[PDB]
């Protein structure tokens, strides 16, 4: 999940913390904006890692998928 | 909007981006959010 | 796109109903709104 | 706690098809 200039948007995967990639696709997109500072999560356990802007050099496969990265 | 010709160099439009040259059956496989390729030079390879 | 509204807006009397944001801590960034109704403070003595 | 981030967080940053390209 992120936002940049209120756009919110949202990444996922179905993958059946382990090794190899696995590229997000987007599902959804929220354009109104709201300025956030918080997170919860409302009901097991999960994980949560934050982003920072990181330069990435991504590795489109013939078939069009991101299949590796730097 | 119009009709769709392929093998064919035209003047397309699509969803307002110009262009010229010759519309062909693609086996890319976009993914349903994709609506572009694009080339090297920022060019527009294939389209939907 | 801008364009006059002395037609119905303004009325006799002083129509105050329309407001603005005077002063403000700091600037704003693009496209961000302001709801805030809360006082301004200039000097370092709380008013709460 | 904590746990290591593998290689995890990968996502298409635009809606853009690309091929055989390392962008």
């Amino acid at each position: 999940f992120k936002n940049i200039d209120g756009y919110f948007k949202i990444y996922s995967k179905h993958t059946p913390l382990p090794q190899g990639f696995s590229a997000l696709e987007p599902l959804v997109d929220l354009p109104i904006g709201i300025n956030i500072t918080r997170f919860q999560t409302l009901l097991a356990a999960y994980y949560v890692g934050y982003l920072q802007p990181r330069t990435f050099l991504l590795k489109y496969n013939e078939n069009g998928t991101i299949t590796d990265a730097v | 909007s119009t009709n769709l010709v392929k093998n064919k160099c035209v003047n397309f439009n699509f969803n307002g981006l110009t262009g010229t040259g010759v519309l062909t059956e693609s086996n890319k496989k976009f993914l349903p959010f994709q609506q572009f390729g694009r080339d090297i030079a920022d060019t527009t390879d294939a389209v939907r | 796109i801008a364009w006059n509204s002395n037609n119905l807006d303004s009325k006799v009397g002083g129509n105050y109903n329309y407001l603005y944001r005077l002063f403000r801590k700091s600037n704003l960034k693009p496209f961000e709104r302001d709801i805030s109704t809360e006082i301004y403070q200039a000097g370092s003595t709380p008013c709460n | 706690a904590y746990t290591n981030s593998f290689t995890r967080g990968v996502y298409y940053p635009d809606k853009v098809f690309r091929s055989s390209v390392l962008h």
